[PDB]
């Protein structure tokens, strides 16, 4: 899939 | 002489930049007057990821659950808005640093600067082009949404990307700053397909140009040819058909180097064929198509900015 | 994912650049605390660049021949003198915003990132490396002379390099900000020849190394070598012999990815000896040695600068 | 010869 490149 | 993948100046831009909290999720936000832009999924646990519905995910969020730091400088959030795909974060704070800018839209071929950021701190700097798939091939790690692609013209920083995601295939896509992707696209951690890239004939050849300049001309060949006949082999090596008007942006490349374009062509399709037979063009064993014509005169002539 | 030729953020170093002025003569300047940097050539004409006596020629020169622009402020030169190939010029004016700084003289194989400038304005920032012949494959044109070469380092940027010079092949030659030449080169315009431009073999496994991380393998055999035997190979290469020290600086990278260093000398020395077989490593042709050790670990985890 | 990078 895509990733969501946010950090946590 | 010499030609390096050349990067414009990034100090306009790190002045903007800032780290944007919500929870546990962080990222980078674009810091220009009193209001801070970044991507929407920064309201997004990871669970919520694969089918956000954005909408629904504002209801439980307030001013007070976004931190927004500018270094050791901290932001107060008096209100926010979702404008497509990015956050409007209104602060209590005007930028001192804020530059004059314009907001963007680049179509594809066309290249640009990213400052590649994590939590609201400069990592580095690197020139990239928007593929005809509306992809592009950059740096990013978790954590880098928010960084942005900008191009400077005289005094004024144009901006035109804000990062987002990376395709599965290690691409990466984003939005303009108004928070409308580029290409088919969407925020959510889904299978998404990409067209196929292909690679940008205009620029190749204006590269090719830049090699004539700087003194490799091992590759000037006794032919010619018509685009018709050119174009006749590009599609077959995946390469974008030439047209008129791209023959018509060279014109003064090809007046500097007095090398028509259509020799440049022909020397271009033996290229194709036959490969460079172990030489190099300007350090490199492949032809490289991130070099747009004006990002040719531009290094080859020495413009500077403000 | 993404694997890019990066250069530092130049912010903290645009804002120290300067154009340095001596009669007909202009060039760039670096701007720390109340000094100009400045190469010490800016005092010749055309007629003196054969054989130039920097002893008389500097004499001959009062503080009022210097004309120094930071934008269209102009700075007054209170004092001046030469130290080696660099000249100190004195202002009235100290610099506000004078980063932290240190003054570094790199070995070859070590990498830094180039803030090309005209007239005291940037041009634009890229990456590259001391080659083993103590030359560098830059991008500059008439005027850039005083461009600086750095490194971020946390919170201090660590000046290394002052261009000077280019070489009849297209290279590059500059000295340290004390003003000692990388190399045997003199800042005269007399026939100078570099040396054998070695391939820097420690930044090449490093750069393979950023290749597996990026998920790019198909280059590995599973086949091990000694030194030796890598050595007497790469020795007919030009490739820089490698020794126990390179192999203890890979350490991290091995231990990240799974693959020994001499598993991965092994498929080097295959690479060499039968090519890439058209294929591509990291969106390059070629094997690609401007990256160190430590350039790859800051990209694929991030590091960040103040 | 080398060629000093100043500019005129």
């Amino acid at each position: 899939s895509a990733v969501l490149q946010s950090g946590f | 002489s010499g030609f390096r993948k050349m990067a414009f100046p990034s100090g306009k831009v790190e002045g903007c930049m800032v780290q944007v909290t919500c929870g546990t999720t962080t990222l980078n936000g674009l810091w220009l007057d009193d209001v801070v832009y970044c991507p929407r999924h920064v309201i997004c646990t990871s669970e919520d990821m694969l089918n956000p519905n954005y909408e629904d995910l504002l209801i439980r969020k307030s001013n007070h659950n976004f931190l927004v730091q500018a270094g050791n400088v901290q932001l107060r959030v008096i209100g926010h808005s979702m404008q497509n795909c990015v956050l409007k974060l209104k602060v209590d704070t005007a930028n001192p640093k804020t530059p004059k800018y314009k907001f963007v839209r680049i179509q594809p071929g066309q290249t640009f600067s990213v400052l590649a950021c994590y939590n609201g701190s400069p990592s580095g700097v690197y020139q990239c082009a928007m593929r005809p798939n509306f992809t592009i091939k950059g740096s990013f790690l978790n954590g880098s949404a928010g960084s942005v692609g900008f191009n400077i013209d005289y005094d004024c920083v144009s901006f035109c990307y804000m990062h987002h995601m990376e395709l599965p295939t290690g691409v990466h896509a984003g939005t303009d700053l108004e928070g409308n992707f580029y290409g088919p696209f969407v925020d959510r951690q889904t299978a998404q397909a990409a067209g196929t890239d292909t690679t940008i004939t205009v620029n190749v050849l204006a590269w090719l140009y830049a090699a004539v300049i700087n003194g490799d001309r091992w590759f000037l060949n006794r032919f010619t040819t018509t685009l018709n006949d050119f174009n006749l082999v590009a599609m077959k090596y995946n390469y974008e058909p030439l047209t008129q008007d791209h023959v018509d942006i060279l014109g003064p490349l090809s007046a500097q180097t007095g090398i028509a374009v259509l020799d440049m062509c022909a020397s271009l399709k033996e290229l194709l064929q036959n490969g460079m037979n172990g030489r190099t063009i300007l350090g490199s064993a492949l032809l490289e198509d991130e070099f747009t014509p004006f990002d040719v005169v531009r290094q080859c002539s020495g413009v500077t900015f403000q």
